[PDB]
């Protein structure tokens, strides 16, 4: 039913460089990929929604866009506070018309 | 190279005549309907979108005629009330009353024809205020005397609603939307495949809308376009609102006969005190449904953005009160104690009018004389939404209202009729 | 998947459906009169497409082929192309416009095969 | 041997039921028609001839009865003006008259039902002299009190014609004839296929034939039978004759309510002075159009015969009198003003009656009343032909006329409707 | 030629608009209910002829050849004859009143084939 | 025998009576409307029996022959015993059951076969 792959696993870069993540879908979910961010120990904190939207208390090094079936977060640079994966969530159900945070890929660093 | 194909799963937008299914002789006709398929199948299609406009659909017109011209074809055969149409001698009934309604009742003497031709006879009845005209105790005529005629509803016939279900003819499918987002217009992805639709109760009301469907995912606002101050808008509730009315007064009936075979039911006396009917709606459940449908109203107009709901614009009965059909009354009751609150950044009772002569279509043509009914009404019903029409920091809004081919227009949204079209070609490697 | 549950797949697989389609396209007061005009509608549709079909040669089959040649100025597409990345829907707007020019050209085709039957 | 075909291009004579296509409520419910196939493709046949009877065509008879079953389906829902038939009290309209309209009109006031049932009012309007009756100022009735019913048309529904075409059910087709010289019966070499007819209009009249279509080689003149003096003969011109008729008074209206919902239509008083209503022809066209008639008509009886037009034979107006149907009034025009010549070897203008009580199908029955119409009626039309009955070196025809299934006759006898059967078998030399 | 534009013409020539025919043989007030009575009487009439052609065996073909052998006795003439020099009007009149025969023998030579396939 | 003569016979001798039944299943007052309403039934009835015919790819024939198993468990019975000792009333009880699961393998059984003419 749901299809979500990220792809650019175990991706680092030193400070001051930059980092991107990916994810595909075999369904469109245009405009409903939620991004989160989780550093060991905690829940995930929400950083962008509905494709490209920033979260309130996301820095502006965050970014990302998408639609259709093909989606990327951006990094605009690594400040070192950047130590988490990283999760693709879908926010639309084409069966049931509903638009709930059901189904996850990731785990990309 | 051309090969044909027959059994192809496409289709085009159509028109087509959609007839029901459904399921003692009521308004409807529903004895007259067809049975329903029970546990119909619903099929989900995988892979498309479709567009949809519920302003343009032409679901609402059949509804439309289908319950006016049963309305009339129900009435047809009952009797007239014609020889009612007489100068009328009222005085005030004054004999257990409360202050509220005094004034209300009127006590009416007048001269009318026996079964016999030659033979006349002195009857009286009460008659409510709404449905007297005052002439020059004091003489008095009906209020349909010099407009159209009257004619008396069947007593056996009942107007309760009735759920009917729209079937498209075979050839023809009904594509039904579950977007739960879905705003009345354009691209709606979630689509299936029914043959029927479920049923949806014929209510007839104003204002508020009674016994629909209920939202979901939030609160929905419909509109054909926002920012067109002449148009309604819809607003349809996730969570119903309770509201109890009742007659209160104990109400007797009787017979007259004005022809023979034919007889008249008049207002009979009243047992115990006379008070005035009314509504009770949760005032708690009110004060947060109203503050849900603002939080939404907003996002069309900004987060600095303050609505207010005023009261009602003024005008005839029709359109400033909330019309209400049930147990066989016709119910003309005050939102005003509603719609009263302005936001930025126990129980409310509703005092209510009620009236026998009804001119149901807003049409100038035959009026319904609702007979009386004995003992006292009691109902109960869900507010499933409400309409609203709107009037430079603060948006006003109010229950304006009174729109036929609409109300159902809230239950039809999500439905559109196609035509399936089997035949096709396409190329390939084959010869014969 | 049931009727029309192939509408959003690929035109090449959702030819083993046509069956399910098929199968579904047949059948005085205000609820009364609107099933005679009901069944009459139903059947004068059916009948429309039955006759097309016995006329250009079609007769009792869900997929029929025949001899007319594709023009590729209709749709300069390979096959691969549309049997494999297409659904119905496409398809169908794609070439939309000449379909009175395919459908003369399959039943002349037709008659021009009658007649060279007087020799058996 | 035996080789079956299917699609042969044969046929039957054969009758079935035709409908109509065509193209605000008006008479004959052309709103309900369906559209029409515009540039519809006329398809000339060659090497075929068939034979026609326009005396025995059926398309006549349904034109018949669809006509009548119109007029009285749109009658239907009217007022009736049963309250009306009352003894009335009448003197004569004097005050502002020329000498030819002294006695036509008459002042009548009477006691007519209020829209309570228990009062009455004193009212008056004016009549034509030809639908009161005097009884013994003097009482009077009007002239279908001791017949029948009285119906009020309503006033919205207009009268006038608009073309009908009439098209055969697939597996029919219908043979027009174009052969310019046929006479209504026998082999008709010119024949062509077309699916639906071209428009006719349903226009009703007596004596002459107007709006209808014309002949191009020659005056046609057709019967059943030339030497049966029972028979009409039907003339039909290759060039129109024009006539305009005049109310030509300025007329008022006035409404009475005659019970709830319901009001008469009076005639009211006259602006400026009364003169006589007229129809005028053009003097030289008639005479030069006449002279054609005779002619051809001479072809029948010999060069040697003289042919006289005498005068209208007498009895009822509607019989001897051009009737005709323009503004939504009805005429009975004098024509002894046109038939007035013997052959051998400026305007006119003709006085005409009006009135309101209408009999239309010759027939007891439902009458009409036609209300009256405000300002002044100018009317234009075409005189496309005339009936002419025929009573020893001098023949006698006369206007005569005043059959239905007549005047539709003279534009439905190019039409033959035949049943198409495409089945066949035939011998080859094949076999499987 | 168009509809019946080929109904003055020689019977052999008239078999090549034999789909011209075919295609355009099927489809509360005054002028409202002739309308369900226009659509069933073409509905019924197109559907006898169908009929019979399957019955004959005959599905699907505007021309069929059955092994019914032809008895002179219904018209003593040779091919060249009918198919050369006369219209399609003419024939129907002169065997008319064999279509009954004619008619019961195709039928009953399908059925008499059938059974014959009862070894395969 | 005439319609139905055979009701009573013998399965395999009423065989050749299937003409005989097939010729004569097809065809505002209170004598008036339920024309439309006798003629409209006898349509959709004669129409449903023939598109099944045609789904299982029988049409056109009153006897076809089909690749579908027997499966005994219908019926645990030899062919002597029911062409020759039973009639199709008899037969027709006796299986009625189970007449949606020889439906449902006729069509399916069709459209596996069209597939395989697109090497043809
Ligand atoms: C919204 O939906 C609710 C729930 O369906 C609906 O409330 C119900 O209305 C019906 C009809 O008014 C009530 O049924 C009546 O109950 C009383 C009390 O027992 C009976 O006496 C009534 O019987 C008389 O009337 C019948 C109809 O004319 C006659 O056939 C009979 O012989 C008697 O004379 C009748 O059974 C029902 O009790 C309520 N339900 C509740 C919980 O109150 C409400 O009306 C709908 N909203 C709108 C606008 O219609
Ligand atoms: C033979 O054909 C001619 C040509 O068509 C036909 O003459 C036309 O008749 C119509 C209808 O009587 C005339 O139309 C009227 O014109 C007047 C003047 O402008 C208008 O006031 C009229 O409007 C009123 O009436 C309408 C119908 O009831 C209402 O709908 C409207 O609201 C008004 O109350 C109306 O438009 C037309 O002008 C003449 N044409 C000529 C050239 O005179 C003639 O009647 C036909 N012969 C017969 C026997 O019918
Ligand atoms: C309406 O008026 C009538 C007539 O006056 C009232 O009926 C009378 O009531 C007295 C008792 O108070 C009886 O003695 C009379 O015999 C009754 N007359 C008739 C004709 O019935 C009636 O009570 C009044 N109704 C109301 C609501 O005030
Ligand atoms: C008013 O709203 C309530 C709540 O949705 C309705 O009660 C539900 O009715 C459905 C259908 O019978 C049941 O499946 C649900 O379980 C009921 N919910 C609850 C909480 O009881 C009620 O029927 C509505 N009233 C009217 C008149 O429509
Ligand atoms: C909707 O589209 C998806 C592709 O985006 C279809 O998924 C493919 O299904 C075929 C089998 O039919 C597999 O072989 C492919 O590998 C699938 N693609 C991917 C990316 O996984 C899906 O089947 C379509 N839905 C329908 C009903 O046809
Ligand atoms: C028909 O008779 C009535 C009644 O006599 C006439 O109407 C009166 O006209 C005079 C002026 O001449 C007024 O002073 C009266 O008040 C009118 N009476 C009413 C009841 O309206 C009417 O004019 C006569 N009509 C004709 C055509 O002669
Ligand atoms: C009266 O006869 C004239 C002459 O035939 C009609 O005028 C013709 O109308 C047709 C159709 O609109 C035009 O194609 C011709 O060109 C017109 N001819 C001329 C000379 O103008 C006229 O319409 C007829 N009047 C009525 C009421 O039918
Ligand atoms: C009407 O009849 C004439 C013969 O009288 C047909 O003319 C012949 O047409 C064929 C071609 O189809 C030619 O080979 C012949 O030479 C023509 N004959 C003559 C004498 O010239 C004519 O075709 C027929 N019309 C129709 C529509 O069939
Ligand atoms: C009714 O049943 C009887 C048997 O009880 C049938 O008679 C047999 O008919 C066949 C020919 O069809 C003969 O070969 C047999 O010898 C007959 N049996 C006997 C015992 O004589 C009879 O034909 C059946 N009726 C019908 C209409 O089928
Ligand atoms: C009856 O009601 C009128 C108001 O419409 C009021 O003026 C009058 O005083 C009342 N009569 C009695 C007896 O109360
Ligand atoms: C009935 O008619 C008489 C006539 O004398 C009148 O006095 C009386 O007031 C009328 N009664 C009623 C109730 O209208
Ligand atoms: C009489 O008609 C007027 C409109 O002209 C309306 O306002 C009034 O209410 C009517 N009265 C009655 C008794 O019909
Ligand atoms: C519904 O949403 C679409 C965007 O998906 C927008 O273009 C359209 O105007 C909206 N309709 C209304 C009535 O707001
Ligand atoms: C409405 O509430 C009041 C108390 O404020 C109560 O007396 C009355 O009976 C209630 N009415 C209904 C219809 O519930
Ligand atoms: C309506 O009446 C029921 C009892 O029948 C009661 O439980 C419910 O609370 C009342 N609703 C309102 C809004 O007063
Ligand atoms: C109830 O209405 C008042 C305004 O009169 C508003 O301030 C309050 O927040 C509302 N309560 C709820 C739960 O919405
Ligand atoms: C509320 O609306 C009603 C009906 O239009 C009106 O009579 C009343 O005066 C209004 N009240 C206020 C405070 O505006
Ligand atoms: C509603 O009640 C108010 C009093 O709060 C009153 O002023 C208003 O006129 C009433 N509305 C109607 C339509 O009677
Ligand atoms: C609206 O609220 C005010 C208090 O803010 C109150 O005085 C007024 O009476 C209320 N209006 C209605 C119709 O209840
Ligand atoms: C009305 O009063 C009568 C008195 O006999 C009583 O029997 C009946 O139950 C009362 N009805 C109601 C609803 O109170
Ligand atoms: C009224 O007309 C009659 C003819 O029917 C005539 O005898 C009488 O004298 C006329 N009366 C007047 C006042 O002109
Ligand atoms: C109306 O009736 C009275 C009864 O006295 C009679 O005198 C008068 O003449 C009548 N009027 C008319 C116009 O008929
Ligand atoms: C009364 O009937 C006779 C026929 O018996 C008729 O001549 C006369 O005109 C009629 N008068 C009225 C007013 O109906
Ligand atoms: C029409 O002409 C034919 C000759 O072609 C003739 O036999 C027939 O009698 C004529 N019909 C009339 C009514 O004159
Ligand atoms: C008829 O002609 C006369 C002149 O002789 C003229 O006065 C009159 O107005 C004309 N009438 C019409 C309807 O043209
Ligand atoms: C009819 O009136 C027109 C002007 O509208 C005029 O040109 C024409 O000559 C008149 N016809 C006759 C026969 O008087
Ligand atoms: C006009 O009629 C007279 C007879 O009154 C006739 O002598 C004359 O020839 C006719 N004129 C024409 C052009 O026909
Ligand atoms: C002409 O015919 C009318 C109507 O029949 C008649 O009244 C008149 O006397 C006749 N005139 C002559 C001179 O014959
Ligand atoms: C026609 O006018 C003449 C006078 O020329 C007259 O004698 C005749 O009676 C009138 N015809 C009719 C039907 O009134
Ligand atoms: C007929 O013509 C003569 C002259 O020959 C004339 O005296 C007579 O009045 C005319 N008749 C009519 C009705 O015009
Ligand atoms: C009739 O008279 C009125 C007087 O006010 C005038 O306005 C109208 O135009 C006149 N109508 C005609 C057709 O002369």
């Amino acid at each position: 039913d749901i299809v979500m792959t990220q792809t650019p696993a175990s991706v680092e870069a030193a400070v001051g460089g930059t980092v991107a993540i990916k994810c595909q879908a075999s369904q469109s979910i245009r405009s409903y990929l939620a991004w989160y961010q989780q550093k060991p120990g905690q829940p995930p904190k929400l950083l962008i929604y509905e494709a490209s939207k920033l979260a309130s208390g996301v820095p502006s090094r965050f970014s990302g866009s998408g639609s259709g079936t093909q989606f990327t977060l951006t990094i605009s640079g690594v400040e070192c506070d950047d130590a988490a994966t990283y999760y693709c969530q879908r926010n639309y159900d084409s069966y049931s018309g509903a638009y709930y945070p059901n189904g996850f890929g990731g785990g990309t660093e | 190279w051309v090969t044909v194909y027959y059994g192809v799963p496409v289709w085009k937008d159509a028109e087509t005549t959609l007839f029901c299914a459904s399921d003692k002789h009521n308004v409807w006709a529903t004895h007259a309907c067809v049975p329903t398929d029970p546990n119909p199948q619903e099929i989900h299609l995988e892979n498309v979108t479709e567009e949809f406009n519920m302003w343009k659909n032409n679901m609402v017109e059949q509804m439309h005629t289908d319950i006016i011209s049963l309305w009339d074809q129900s009435l047809k055969p009952c009797v007239k009330l014609t020889p009612l149409c007489v100068t009328l001698q009222c005085t005030n009934v004054t004999n257990n009353i409360t202050d509220d309604m005094r004034g209300e009742l009127k006590n009416c003497s007048f001269n009318m024809t026996t079964e016999l031709r030659d033979k006349k006879q002195k009857v009286y009845s009460l008659f409510y205020r709404l449905d007297v005209v005052q002439i020059n105790n004091k003489e008095y005529r009906l209020i349909n005397c010099n407009t159209s005629a009257i004619t008396q509803a069947c007593p056996k016939v009942s107007f309760e609603p009735i759920p009917i279900h729209y079937c498209a003819p075979a050839g023809f499918a009904i594509l039904k939307c579950k977007d739960k987002k879905f705003n009345g217009t354009g691209p709606c992805p979630s689509v299936s495949t029914v043959q029927c639709t479920h049923g949806i109760k014929p209510v007839v009301s104003t204002q508020l809308l009674l016994n629909g469907s209920l939202a979901e995912e939030e609160v929905m606002i419909r509109s054909e376009n926002i920012t067109n101050n002449a148009k309604n808008i819809l607003v349809q509730f996730n969570t119903p609102v309770q509201i109890n009315c009742t007659r209160p007064n104990n109400n007797t009936r009787k017979s007259i006969r004005i022809g023979p075979g034919q007889a008249f039911y008049a207002t009979g006396d009243i047992i115990g005190d006379i008070r005035q009917a009314h509504c009770n709606v949760s005032k708690a459940t009110w004060n947060e449904t109203l503050g849900k449908v603002v939080k939404q109203l907003r996002k069309h107009f900004g987060n600095n953005t303050i609505i207010r709901f005023a009261n009602s614009s003024g005008g005839d009965l029709e359109v400033t009160t909330h019309s209400f059909n049930c147990g066989g009354e016709f119910f003309y009751c005050n939102t005003s104690g509603l719609f009263n609150s302005t936001w930025i950044s126990d129980s409310i009772t509703l005092p209510c009018r009620i009236k026998q002569i009804i001119n149901m279509w807003q049409r100038i043509g035959q009026a319904m004389y609702a007979p009386p009914i004995q003992g006292v009404i009691r109902c109960v019903s869900n507010i499933t939404g409400l309409i609203l029409t709107r009037d430079s920091t603060t948006e006003t809004f109010r229950p304006g209202g009174g729109d036929m081919r609409d109300n159902w227009r809230s239950e039809l949204y999500k439905y559109k009729v196609v035509k399936i079209e089997p035949l096709g070609v396409a190329p390939t490697r084959c010869k014969r | 998947l049931g009727f029309l549950g192939a509408a959003g797949s690929t035109m090449g697989a959702a030819s083993m459906t046509l069956t399910v389609q098929a199968r579904n396209l047949l059948s005085l007061t205000v609820w009364g009169i609107k099933q005679l005009q009901a069944r009459v509608l139903a059947v004068e549709r059916y009948l429309r497409d039955q006759q097309l079909l016995g006329i250009w040669g079609c007769s009792g089959k869900l997929i029929c082929c025949t001899n007319v040649p594709w023009n590729s100025s209709w749709s300069n597409r390979n096959l691969s192309e549309i049997w494999d990345n297409m659904t119905w829907l496409q398809w169908d707007k794609e070439i939309s416009n000449y379909t009175q020019i395919i459908y003369g050209l399959l039943e002349e085709s037709q008659n021009q095969q009658e007649k060279n039957e007087q020799d058996l």
